[PDB]
């Protein structure tokens, strides 16, 4: 997990994960539904945004070139990071 | 076997120490003191950013230290004369003692030029002398003024170099007599040439530069994350000194 | 900070002085670097900040 | 003797080199204040006694 | 009383210490700080206007009007015992 | 009504506030007092009247305050400047004596305090010598002042007794043969205090002379003493300090010569030029400009010293003072020898300047380079300017 200082406590991290999603180890996106829109910036340009749609039960998918891979996972609760796991401070 | 810590430093002991393998960007200083031995350089000195200078080193006049050169005056005092040329990646060193019995300090006279890749250690270099590349003068040897040393020449310890002559070889030997014009101007010619180059480099000195911005940005990010740490070096040093005094006094009786 | 810089883990080259270490995840995900070999340096040893030490190097204690 | 003396030199150079930037700036400021205290006629010297290593008042003189 | 005060210490190390460190406050044997106008006036009456000399003065003055134990030798002698 | 005397009350209030402020600043463990220095400069600005001489002395002192760092010495300099400024306003010998003695005591104290190193002992000895001779001169002045007070029964500075007032005025400028105290002071005291001495009391005394002094005598023989002795000594003394001391003696002799023939405009301009040069002198860090001071003192044409001596010679000829004019010419010639010697000593030499280590990197570049711009002055100077 990235440093949670200057992060709002309700931003639901997984976005603040310390990992670069690869093909053999994607970043698992939690979702309350079978599909969800996420936004990924260009690794070579912070100003460029590509919005994509991940679907439940799919292979790893890359949105921008030379970007992270992603896999959606349907969950019933998303850890609202800032008082869920840093109050745990495990 | 000496601890890397100094409680009796002229400035106090360092509280937090950082591992070199933990360094993510180089922090190499060109000039820095050695305990209570401090540098002495002219206001218009040319020091290449990749040069190495430390401690009790004397430099006079329009002398120059060029890229990657080393002047490590840790074991003795080092003196550099007026308008003396030190080219790239040369070393001026010294020892604690010499068989000759004189001062082990390495002396360089004024208007003395040094080609790249030279090792100077505990030698007296009279003014107006040329030093060749891949050439070394050992401890206790003396080079008289108005002399030219060929490159790839070895000067053994405690040897003498008579003036007005050209010498060279491994070991060094007589070659030919320097002409009167060579004594008159040529040495000073090389001195002025390399001093002009050094001042040319000094003209475009953008010091201290702007590369600190990125490091400042990273520190500012740590501040936003709050992980950047505050430490009073003064009071922590006072506590460390008191701890040293207490622990030392608690072990005599 | 190139005093401690990696080199390429090659198949034929026997690593006996340095030590293989995993590459940072960015290097692997970007330009296919899985194993890198960094010097095995004793903590008591000292290296200047301007040297060029890379890869399969062992430094003795002190 | 070379082994021993250069081991000592390596230790001293590691000590000098392993210092943080903020600590070096602190040292520079301490040197500045010490030179400011090199004046025998400094007004503070009949009231405040400073530490040599830290340029901070340890006790009053009178 | 047996209480102590800042400035009433007869030394330099202790005086310099108390005027530059509050260590005496942690000591319970030092009289605690006044907290109101009444206590400040009490402290002023303690320091100024004496009020400490006055008691011993009065006791000595009462001793002036008091009896004595003086004997008129050789016309008077002391008390002794047979074991003398 | 006291409504017309507000500024003196302001001086007193500001001194009291400065005392309390300096006391409070010292309890904090502060080690530098540049804030105190700027506050003192501001207070000097406010207490200054609107006279050209007053402002000149004020600004001269204002620049000089950058060269000191101890609160007490700042206070002493402030009080000495007060005495000087009020000496420019002294209409009677009582205030004149008080101002002279206050300035003398301040000078003695300042010389005594700021010593450091092994030089301290010689500074103390020179300061005590100056104190003793100042005390005897002050007693002489008081004696003759009392005699005049008896004869006239008034506060007029007239009569035969004024000759000794003239003598006492001479003693304060180091008028040879009452010059040797200046030489002794040049011998040991650090450069900042000597920098002060060469400018301020001389300026104030010349102004007070110009405003409220007349006498029925001459000073020409003393002018001869000063000129000849200073020239010969500055030629013969290998020590740089004594060299500049005897140079100052010769210059004050030149100023006295200008005085004797009236025409105080040239006196004023030459005093200003010499004070500029002295300001440039004692704050030097590079030695290349050091010869410029000599050429501005040796009367070499293109710079201001030459013209400053030149109008003086013009006014001396305006009264056909042939004797002292010829003497001044010969002494000007004799100056050139040791001035060229100075040039050789600090021009035909390898260039070297030490770098600062405790910060304060060449802390006096600005005033130095500003005083250097004197070659541009003669443009405005050649016209009838100072008059």
């Amino acid at each position: 997990y990235r440093p949670l200082g200057d992060k709002e406590l309700w931003h639901e991290a997984w976005m603040y994960e310390d990992k670069f999603g690869t093909e053999e180890d994607p970043i698992i996106v939690p979702s309350l539904e079978a599909e969800r829109i996420i936004g990924v910036t260009d690794p070579e340009d912070e100003t460029l945004v590509v919005w994509g749609i991940l679907k439940d039960g799919e292979p790893p998918r890359q949105f921008v070139e030379n970007g992270e891979f992603y896999v959606l996972k349907h969950v019933e609760y998303i850890k609202k990071v800032g008082d869920v796991l840093e109050a745990i401070e495990g | 076997g000496v601890s890397s810590q100094f409680f009796d430093a002229p400035n106090g002991p360092s509280v937090k120490q950082v591992l070199i393998e933990d360094e993510w960007y180089n922090r190499q200083r060109s000039i820095f003191p050695l305990l209570d031995k401090e540098p002495y350089y002219p206001v218009d000195v040319f020091v290449a950013p990749n040069a190495v200078v430390c401690g009790d080193v004397d430099i006079y006049g329009g002398a120059s230290v060029f890229f990657g050169a080393v002047l490590r005056g840790d074991l003795n005092k080092i003196r550099l004369g007026n308008r003396s040329a030190i080219l790239d990646r040369a070393v001026v060193h010294a020892a604690r003692a010499v068989p000759t019995g004189l001062n082990a300090a390495t002396l360089i006279g004024e208007k003395v030029t040094v080609e790249p890749y030279a090792v100077l250690r505990s030698c007296r270099v009279e003014p107006k002398v040329i030093i060749g590349a891949r050439s070394v003068v050992c401890e206790g040897a003396v080079v008289e003024s108005e002399s030219i040393l060929a490159p790839n020449s070895v000067v053994p310890p405690a040897r003498r170099i008579p003036s007005g002559e050209l010498w060279g070889g491994s070991p060094a030997k007589f070659i030919r007599k320097l002409t009167d014009h060579e004594r008159d101007r040529v040495l000073d010619d090389v001195s002025t040439h390399y001093h002009n180059l050094a001042t040319m480099f000094r003209r475009e000195a953008l010091e201290p530069g702007t590369a600190w911005r990125d490091v400042e940005a990273w520190r500012q990010k740590l501040v936003d994350q709050g992980e950047y740490e505050w430490i009073n070096f003064r009071e922590q040093k006072y506590l460390m000194r008191l701890q040293h005094e207490a622990e030392a006094l608690e072990k005599l009786t | 900070n190139l005093a401690f810089a990696p080199v390429h883990r090659k198949p034929d080259v026997p690593v006996n002085a340095g030590q293989v270490v995993p590459a940072p995840p960015a290097a692997a995900r970007t330009l296919k670097i899985k194993e890198v070999v960094v010097p095995n340096k004793h903590s008591t040893a000292f290296v200047a900040a301007n040297a060029n030490v890379l890869g399969n190097v062992k430094l003795g204690a002190g | 003797k070379s082994a021993s003396c250069y081991a000592e030199l390596s230790a001293i150079h590691k000590f000098e080199q392993s210092k943080t930037f903020e600590e070096q700036y602190t040292e520079s400021c301490i040197i500045k204040d010490r030179a400011a205290l090199a004046d025998p006629s400094n007004s503070v010297h009949q009231m405040w006694e400073y530490d040599s290593q830290t340029a901070l008042v340890a006790r009053a003189k009178r | 009383g047996t209480e102590r005060r800042p400035g009433e210490s007869g030394a330099w190390k202790q005086i310099e210490r108390q005027r530059y460190a509050s260590d005496w406050e942690n000591d319970p044997t030092f009289k605690r700080t006044p907290k109101n106008l009444a206590e400040v006036l009490d402290d002023s009456a303690s320091m100024l206007l004496l009020t400490d000399v006055w008691r011993g003065m009065a006791y000595t003055l009462g001793a002036f009007f008091d009896k004595k134990v003086t004997i008129m030798y050789p016309f008077e002698k002391g008390q002794l015992s047979p074991r003398f | 009504x006291x409504x017309x005397x507000m500024i003196e009350l302001d001086l007193c209030f500001g001194l009291l506030l400065l005392i309390l402020f300096g006391l409070l600043s010292l309890r904090n463990g502060h080690v530098s007092l540049a804030h105190i220095r700027f506050i003192c400069q501001c207070w000097l600005v406010m207490i200054t009247p609107l006279e050209v001489q007053d402002f000149a002395l004020c600004i001269l002192t204002v620049v000089l305050l950058q060269s000191f760092h101890s609160f007490e010495a700042l206070l002493f300099l402030l009080l000495a400047y007060i005495g000087q400024l009020y000496m420019m306003h002294s209409c009677n010998l009582v205030s004149f004596y008080v101002c002279l003695e206050a300035q003398t005591l301040c000078v003695v104290v300042l010389c005594g305090l700021l010593a450091r190193g092994a030089s301290t002992s010689f500074s103390v000895e020179a300061a005590l010598k100056f104190l003793l001779l100042s005390a005897m001169v002050s007693g002489m002045a008081l004696f003759w002042f009392s005699a005049m007070y008896q004869r006239t029964g008034s506060l007029d500075m007239v009569g035969q007794e004024t000759f000794w007032i003239l003598l006492v005025m001479l003693f304060k400028l180091g008028v040879a043969p009452m010059h040797m105290w200046s030489v002794d002071l040049y011998g040991s005291i650090p450069k900042s205090l000597l920098l002060y001495l060469s400018t301020a009391p001389k300026l104030s005394l010349f102004t007070f002379w110009a405003s409220s002094w007349h006498h029925d005598f001459s000073v020409g023989v003393f002018i001869l003493f000063s000129m000849f002795i200073g020239s010969i000594g500055a030629y013969g003394q290998p020590a740089l300090r004594s060299l500049f001391a005897y140079s100052t003696i010769n210059e004050i002799g030149l100023l006295l010569l200008a005085v004797e023939t009236a025409g105080f405009h040239t006196l004023y301009q030459h005093l200003g030029i010499y004070i500029i040069t002295q300001l440039l002198l004692w704050n030097l860090t590079d030695k290349r400009l050091f010869a410029l001071c000599a050429v501005s003192l040796a009367g070499l044409p293109p710079f201001a010293g030459f013209f400053g001596k030149a109008w003086i010679f013009w006014h001396a000829m305006s009264v056909q003072a042939f004797s002292l004019l010829a003497a001044a010419l010969f002494c000007t010639l004799l100056s050139l020898v040791y001035y060229l010697r100075v040039i050789r000593l600090f021009w035909t030499a390898p260039v070297h300047t030490a770098a600062s280590f405790t910060g304060a990197p060449n802390q006096t570049t600005l005033t130095s380079a500003c005083a250097v711009a004197l070659a541009f002055a003669p443009v405005m100077l050649v016209k009838p300017f100072v008059i």
